[PDB]
Formats: C-alpha cells, structure tokens, sequence
RNA sequence: CAAGUCUGGGCUAAGUGGUAAAGGAUGUGGCGCCGCGAAGACAGCCAGGAGGUGGCUUAGAAGCAGCCAUCCUUUAAAGA
C-alpha cells in the first residue's frame, strides 16, 4: 500500500483508542475515525499501521487510514490553504468581519458565514483563500463557495480553484 | 439473398437442433473464424447482414468464406389466417446451425481487422458467437 | 449518458462503478454514461 | 421534364409539318437521355479578419460550397469560394455572427452545375 | 518437442479428462497402446508442433519414442481435444504433412487482392531420417488471378509428394464498390425439380 | 529476467577499450544544442564518441566487471560519461568547458572520471580545463 | 519600442511580400521587409527552390538573417527529370550539398538519408 | 409448524436468494499461462521525444480528413 511509516513532528501528541485517533498539535486537535480491524496505538517518533489479513477489505482500508492520519498530522502544522480565484468584469470578493461577501452577478451579493475550524482571506479582491485546521472541511467550504457561482463554461467568469479551465469554443455569436 | 436455386421438395418439417455441429467445425480456409456457440436458423437475411457489414468494414480487401448455407425453407401462414387448410408458404429460408459450427471465415487482413470485422458481424446474428485463430484445425489426416 | 451497453469511447474514458451502478467519464462531457 | 425550367448545355443532331416533329422528339430524347437538375452556383469572397477563418470556411463547407483559395487584403484575409446561389440564402448575417460582424463577402453568378442526388425528388415538389 | 505421456489400462477416459489428461493412443505397424498425455502440457507443444514436426514421447520407462500427430479429436462445443492418435515413427518411407512457406510478396496483392493460401501442407511420403521443417514457396509471380499448384514445388532429396500433382496449392484472387450489384441483383426464384407425370 | 546483458556487452567493450573514463550530466537541454555537444566533441575525441549516455547502474556494474574500478564519487545521478576510452583526450574536457558551462543555466556538468588509469577527482579535473 | 528576437521564419524563393509570417514576428524588428527580395541576389542563380532563414533583431532596431540550403526534396526532382533514378555516386554527390545541414558529417551516413529520401519520393537509386 | 438456530470446508453482500435475453462492466473469489522486474517503469514524478521535413490528393492536408509506402540520421531514445 502507502501504508509507509508517517512521521509525528514538534509538538503533536497522537493519542489512540480500538476505533479512534486524537491528533493534538499546534494549529489544533482532531478526532479520526479508524475501522477497529486495524491494531494502531499511540506509536515512538513515527505512527504505523498494519492490518491484519491481505484481504480486500483490508488492505482499502489501509491507506485509507495511514492516510486520514497522515492529513490530520498535516493539518495541525498549519494545513490550511488551497486558494479560489474570482475571474470575471464585476466579480469580487471582500470580507464582512469572519464572514465573505462575494458579489458574483447575481442580483444581490451573497455573504457565506464561515463554519467552526474555518477562517477565510481575501488578500486581492478576486483572490480568497479558505484556511483550516480539519482538511476534508476546507475542501467542503472550498467547494461550496465554487458552486455559488462555478465557472465557465463559454466564458472565463465564475469562481475557480486556482488550476484551470476549458472554455467550449462556441457560438460567437 | 441466398437459397437454392432448384429444389426436389418446396416445403419442409421443422426438425430439431439436437447436439453437436456434424462437420463445420474446423476452420479450413481463412486465418480467423466465426463459430456458434448456440443452435439456431440462421436465416439468409442475417447472413447477409453479417456478410455485408463484414465487408463495409474491410472496405476494399480481404476475402470472406460464407460456410454455412440456407437450403431450409421457412413457411409462414398468411397474416390473421386460421389453423388448418394446409401448410404455409415460404417467407425464407434458414441455415440450420448447431453449437461449433464455424459459420464465417475471413483471410487477407491484420488481427486488428478480422477480430473486429467477425465481432460486427456476430452482433447481426441470433447468438451467441466465438471468434478463433488457427490451432488443431489441421484436420487433414 | 444512459443506455445498456455501457463502454470507454475515448482513451481518457474511465469506468467507475459507484451508487450501486456502472458509471463512465472521459474528460470530454459527451462521454459521460450510466447504464440503464 | 422535370420541374420544367429550361434545358441547356446539349448538341441535337439531325438526321408547320418539321416543327411538331422536332418538338415531340427533343421532348423525349431529355427522358431517354436520363436528366439531372442543374443550378446556379455564385462564385463568393468572403473578408475576415483572420481571427475567424476556421469557423467561417467551417460554415461554407456546411453550405455545401467548394474554397476556391485564401490571399490577404490589406489588415484582413479574403476567402474565394463557390456556393450554390440557394444554401447562400440569408448568407450575411450568419456570416455576421461568425465573424462578430467584422466580416463582410461579395457573390457574382459563376455557372450552373448538377444537384447532390439528394434534392432532385426533394425538388419534384 | 518433448512431452511426458503415461500409459493407460482400462479405466473411463471421461476421469482422465475430468482429472486433466487428454486420454490418446500410440501406435505404428509394430506397436499399438492407449496412453495419456497432461492435456495443459500437450497443447503447449502441439500449438508449435501441429502434426508437422515430431513429437518425442518420454514414457515411465524413459523410451522415448519420436512420433508424428495422426489425429486430434475434437469436442465440436468446446474447440478441444478429447484425444490423440500418435504415430509412432520406424525405419520407414512414412506419409506426412509438410508445411509450405509462401515466401515473397505476390504480384497480385501489390495490386490489391489476395493470396489464398488452399494448402498450408503437402501430403508427403518421406523417410524419418528427412523431415523438412518449411518447404518454402516462390510466390511474387502470381498476378490477381493466376494461381501456382501441383508440383510448382521444389521438393528437398528423398522428399516426394503424396499427393497428385495437380492439387491447387495457392491463389490470388480478388478483395464495397459491389455491394450495390449485390443489394440490387434481388433476382432467381427458386425452381423446384419437376416430379409427377408427363 | 537478463542481470546484465548485450547493453553491457557495448559498454565493457567501447569503455573497455582504454583507461581514461570521463564521467557528465547530460539530459538538461533542447536536443538542438545536445546533438551539437555530441556531434561537436568530435572536434577533440576520436573513434566515434563524445559520450555513450548509458545506465549507471550497467556503468556502475561494469567499471567493476571489468576490473577497472569505481568512478564511484559520482556513479548515481543522471550519469552520461564523456567515454575518452576511444577518444584523443587530455585538454579534449578543456574543450569541452565552454559550449555547455559558458551556455545554458549550466548544460553540462563534471563528475568523477580516470586520469591515465588512477581516479581523477571532480574539481581537480573540473578546474584542469583551464 | 518592442524586444528582441530570434525569428525562424520560413519563406521560399523569389515572392517577398511583408504580408505574414513577415509581419506579425518582423514588426518587433523594424525589419528591412524589402531588403530580401539580398536573396534574389543571390538566388538569381538558382531560380527556385525554398529558402529557410533566421531573422535576429537587437537593440538599436537594427536585423540580421542567415539561411540554411534548398529543400532536400529539390536537388532530387532536377536529377531525376521530375516534378527516374539517381546512382550511387549521384546521391553521394548531393549529400555533400546538404552536409553542413543535416547532422551526419559523412557520407556512408548521409548518402542514406538521401537513399532514404528515395523511397519518400519513389525513385529508385542506380546502384 | 412437527424435527438441527446440528457439525466440517467454501462461496454471495445483491435481500441476489425470492421472475427474463442479447449485451455491458477494475463487482467479488478462484484456477490458468503468458510477459515485465539486483539490462533495478508497474504507477507517479524530472528530463528528453530530435534530424531528412515525407509521396498523393486537396483551396489547404506539413506525425495526425481520407487514400500507396513505413526508408534512413544523430542516437540513450524518439512512429514518416
């Protein structure tokens, strides 16, 4: 699998119960389900995980769980980030104290209150960054805000991650 | 289509689609073949389809062995008629086909060509089909 | 999208079996199936 | 003989009275010759900014028209072609929206030229 | 071509098969006794040693006899084998099927069109000692209608046809554009021989 | 599976052939310029060779099968060497310390090679084109 | 006021007008657009045949342009009477013309590269 | 609803079982018998991926519309 060896840094403690996983650090706490068919407990400088048999439903599930771990251990050493980008003429995003007030074209501009683990930025004004503590959250609110207005699809308007697009070569016309 | 030509008898019993294959079954000309893996009329109509559409594919080269041949009248009543005041009149006529039998064979073209030249035209018949190379079908003596 | 016979069209395409049903998608939208 | 337009392009050889005879003999010999349609077809150029050169031959192509070829004019680009004077029908607006009306195009009757075997029945009609 | 093959008494050749052997034979003039062979590891070689080459089979004992394939018989369903006859090879002017190979490029296929290959084997009668492998063929003259046969055919010392000569061993012949004449033709009716009186 | 065959069978014989291997990283740029370092240095090595760019691991395994002994301050990395076993070579690397090193975000590098037969080190070779 | 370049257009013989690609890539080099129709000085001699060329501005708005040698594909139609079959020697005659070009610096090699071109054209060499 | 929530080894994850065919499919488990692997691509990733530049047709077909031919160059390796 990538079932290697993680890698515990500076200040995390990784406690373990038979179905559980706390990760403390820096940046925050999180609990990690774990299928109780995996034996992990709280494991010297690197965590590690086996499976019993080479099943099938074994071996998903490692990897799976390294995996959770390891982004969890990644988020507590500040692992927040990933980044929209706004294009598009009257298109622009401004922060209204925590909460985000994008004006997107449609008639009244909408604000996203920002749930708990999540902060947002908005260094440019069509550039605006989701950070947390969690990952699976970020990810959610990244792609919630996306599909308040997603791009495209004949023109480079909507909100996109940054990484990019086509744009169906149409009607001109 | 394909049906002969003179006939002693016009008209036909059903029969049966008993085992086996009888002969057919070895390959003999081409390089890839079309074998049935499941009893059945092939009727001329079908025949030609799968005749037709195998050519459409090798458009302009190859050659096609078309080895089995409908000689079996199929009868049908007239539309709406009653039981009785005798047997039906020909609609066609079929290729009695049992499991084994190589039905098409096809030489002059690339393995990419035949599989899926013989794979189109075994969509038009009624059954199930296998495709096949060369092996023991060196069934001379 | 939704028919019986459900294959790769493109060499992108991807079969994905997911929802209890199988599933294609190429890069390319109108190679996007579902089998029914 | 069959939408009865004028017949053309033929060499009769011979070999009140003469007149019905003549008149009754070409009549036929159009059937037993085994006719086809002809139809005027315009020779057009089209000038584009380049930028829209695909599209714009892409659609005259679709117009069932023949390029001819392709020079420039000055800061544009000029596309030669021939296209039959009925699929030219409302030609410069479709032409408009494809070059963001930037285009424009010019159309001269050229010759006349047989149908496309799809018509003919579709034009006994 | 080696193949271990074992000898059978008088038990059921359906658990053979059923088991994994293909049940068979060997036998000449001389000898005659029913054997099996592993089914998995006699088409191993079989698929290379058709009945053109030998086959040498190593018994219990350790003779091992060069034999030729005479017979494979099929399951019809099931393109399988069910059983072999070999032939066990003497001191002997024996018959076999040698494989031709149609060497060159043909003519007639440059210019589209076909070489049908009739024969891929000529009967022979020849002598263990000279068993060709290929008998290889002069093609590259056959135009798309013309077709080479009979004894056109080099044939290497003590190796003598079988056959007639006359047999036809190979044609060229013609490969969309007549599938209209097909289509249209929808001609015949079909005659049936006259009986009754007359 | 071969452990070693008819590719090194070519290079156990054309970097059998003398004793002075002269070891490069050579894969960094356009082709254009590369079939013009490998075409252009033979204006100062003979037979037919600049470099043989080849497997280190199958260079590795050969400066040894060959009794020739370790370049093996360098034998890993993306390992070309400049073969002047069948070459013309002493100040032939001198002419070959402009056309990639003066050319490029630095095109071509030094890394281990064989002065006459004892191993010459890296920047006392690097700096021995000067 | 544009930048520099390293153009490599490629124009053939005798019909030098400023219309593209002698515009969009040369208006950033205040390019003698006129000052090679330089080439039918040179190629006054030959006649036909395309001419690749290498068009470099600087800072001054000033260009330069060197050009490399006829199609491979030209030499070929001439010996041949085309629009045939050339020997061993004749196609060992016309790798020498294209030498300072292809890649080869010898003849064992580049005479093949032309025996090659043989076959693309379809005319037998004269063995 | 009378008698094993009997014993040993498999499979199935659909309530399949407890309604159907051609056909489709990284469902799942198992048997093959071929490749590849201390000449360390399987996957990712970093490079390269280049010369001769192709014949025909076509307005234009230049690795990529569709037809003939798949021949060398420098090569680490790059298909006309």
């Amino acid at each position: 699998i990538g079932r290697l060896p993680i890698p515990v840094p500076k200040g995390v403690s990784v406690e373990v119960a038979p179905g559980r996983v706390k990760v403390k650090g820096p940046k925050g706490e999180l609990e990690v389900p774990v299928s109780p068919e995996m034996r992990v407990v709280v494991e010297e400088g690197v965590v590690r995980v086996e499976r019993p048999s080479d099943e099938r439903r074994h071996k998903s599930l490692h990897g799976l769980t390294r995996t959770l771990i390891a982004n969890a251990v990644k988020g507590v050493s500040e692992g927040y980030s990933k980044e929209l980008l706004i294009k598009g003429i009257g298109y622009r995003a401004r922060l209204v104290g925590r909460a985000l007030e994008l004006t997107v074209g449609f008639s009244h501009p909408v604000v996203v209150e920002p749930p708990e683990g999540i902060t947002f930025e908005v260094p440019e004004p069509t550039r605006v960054r989701v950070s947390g503590i969690d990952k699976q959250k970020v990810g959610q609110v990244a792609a919630n805000i996306r599909a308040i207005r997603k791009p495209s699809a004949y023109h480079e308007k909507g909100i996109y991650y940054a990484g990019e697009p086509v744009r169906l070569k149409p009607g001109k016309a | 289509m394909l049906m002969p030509r003179r006939m002693k008898y016009r008209k036909q019993q059903r029969g049966r689609l008993k085992g086996a294959t009888k002969g057919g079954d070895y390959v003999a000309f081409g390089d890839y073949g079309l074998v049935a893996l499941e009893p059945a009329w092939i009727t001329a109509q079908q025949i030609e389809a799968a005749r037709v559409a195998m050519v459409r594919h090798f458009r302009r080269g190859g050659k096609i062995f078309i080895r089995i041949f409908p000689d079996k009248p199929y009868t049908k009543k007239p539309l709406e008629v009653r039981m009785g005041k005798g047997k039906g009149n020909v609609e066609g006529y079929v290729a009695v086909v049992k499991p084994g039998r190589v039905m098409f064979e096809v030489a002059g073209v690339t393995e990419e060509q035949a599989m899926e030249a013989l794979r189109i035209a075994g969509h038009k018949l009624p059954i199930k089909t296998k495709i096949v190379r060369r092996d023991a079908y060196d069934e001379a003596q | 999208k939704v028919r019986a016979s459900v294959k790769r069209i493109c060499d992108k395409c991807k079969v994905i079996r997911r929802h209890g049903r199988v599933y294609v998608i190429c890069e390319n939208p109108k190679h996007k199936q579902r089998q029914g | 003989p069959l939408i009865g337009f004028p017949v053309v392009d033929i060499k009769v050889t011979l070999y009140m009275a003469f007149k019905i005879a003549g008149s009754m003999a070409i009549k036929e010999a159009v059937q037993k010759g085994d006719p086809v349609i002809l139809e005027p077809i315009m020779r057009v150029e089209v000038t584009t900014p380049e930028e829209y050169m695909g599209d714009v031959i892409g659609d005259l192509n679709a117009r069932r028209g023949q390029i001819l070829g392709m020079e420039p004019r000055g800061n544009a680009q000029v596309i030669r072609a021939f296209v039959p004077l009925a699929e030219m029908f409302g030609y410069a607006t479709d032409l408009r929206s494809k070059t963001q009306g930037r285009g424009s195009f010019v159309m001269f009757f050229d010759h006349y030229q047989e149908v496309p075997k799809q018509v003919q029945e579709k034009l006994i009609k | 071509y080696r193949l271990k093959a074992y000898y059978r008494e008088g038990e059921k050749p359906s658990a053979l098969r059923r088991a994994g052997k293909l049940p068979g034979v060997m036998y000449n003039r001389h000898l005659n006794r029913k054997v099996y062979v592993d089914l998995v590891e006699f088409d191993k070689v079989f698929r290379q040693a058709s009945i053109h080459h030998v086959i040498v089979l190593e018994l219990p004992d350790g003779q091992s006899l060069p034999t030729l394939v005479r017979q494979v018989n099929l399951d019809k369903r099931r393109r399988r084998p069910e059983h072999v006859d070999f032939f066990v090879l003497s001191d002997e002017p024996v018959e076999m099927y040698v494989p031709l190979r149609f060497v060159g490029t043909p003519a007639g296929v440059r210019a589209g069109g076909v070489l049908q290959e009739i024969h891929r084997d000529i009967l022979v009668k020849v002598s263990p000692r000279n068993i060709p492998e290929f008998i290889e063929v002069d093609v590259s003259g056959l135009e798309i209608g013309d077709s080479l046969h009979a004894s056109d055919l080099k044939l290497p010392p003590g190796v003598e046809l079988a056959v007639s000569p006359e047999e036809t061993i190979a044609a060229v012949v013609p490969p969309v554009e007549k599938l209209a004449e097909e289509a249209a033709a929808e001609v015949a009716e079909p005659e049936v021989i006259k009986k009754g009186k007359e | 599976a071969a452990a070693a065959a008819a590719a090194a069978a070519a290079a156990a014989a054309a970097a059998a052939a003398a004793a002075a291997a002269a070891a490069a990283a050579a894969a960094a740029a356009a082709a254009a310029a590369a079939a013009a370092a490998a075409a252009a240095a033979a204006a100062a090595a003979a037979a037919a060779a600049a470099a043989a760019a080849a497997a280190a691991a199958a260079a590795a395994a050969a400066a040894a099968a060959a009794a020739a002994a370790a370049a093996a301050a360098a034998a890993a990395a993306a390992a070309a060497a400049a073969a002047a076993a069948a070459a013309a070579a002493a100040a032939a690397a001198a002419a070959a310390a402009a056309a990639a090193a003066a050319a490029a975000a630095a095109a071509a590098a030094a890394a281990a090679a064989a002065a006459a037969a004892a191993a010459a080190a890296a920047a006392a070779a690097a700096a021995a084109a000067a | 006021k544009k930048v520099v370049a390293v153009v490599k257009l490629q124009l053939p013989a005798g019909k030098a007008t400023p219309a593209p690609p002698v515009g969009p890539a040369l208006g950033q080099h205040g390019a003698n657009i006129m000052e090679f129709v330089a080439f039918n000085a040179a190629t006054a001699n030959m006649g036909d045949a395309i001419v690749p060329v290498e068009i470099t501005i600087y800072a001054d708005r000033s260009f330069t342009f060197v050009t490399k040698t006829p199609p491979a594909s030209y030499l070929i139609r001439k010996a041949a009477g085309l629009e045939g079959r050339i020997t061993w020697e004749q196609v060992l005659e016309i790798a020498k013309q294209k030498m300072p070009d292809l890649n080869t610096t010898d003849l064992e090699a580049a005479a093949r590269m032309i025996a090659g071109s043989a076959r693309s054209m379809g005319v037998e060499v004269v063995g």
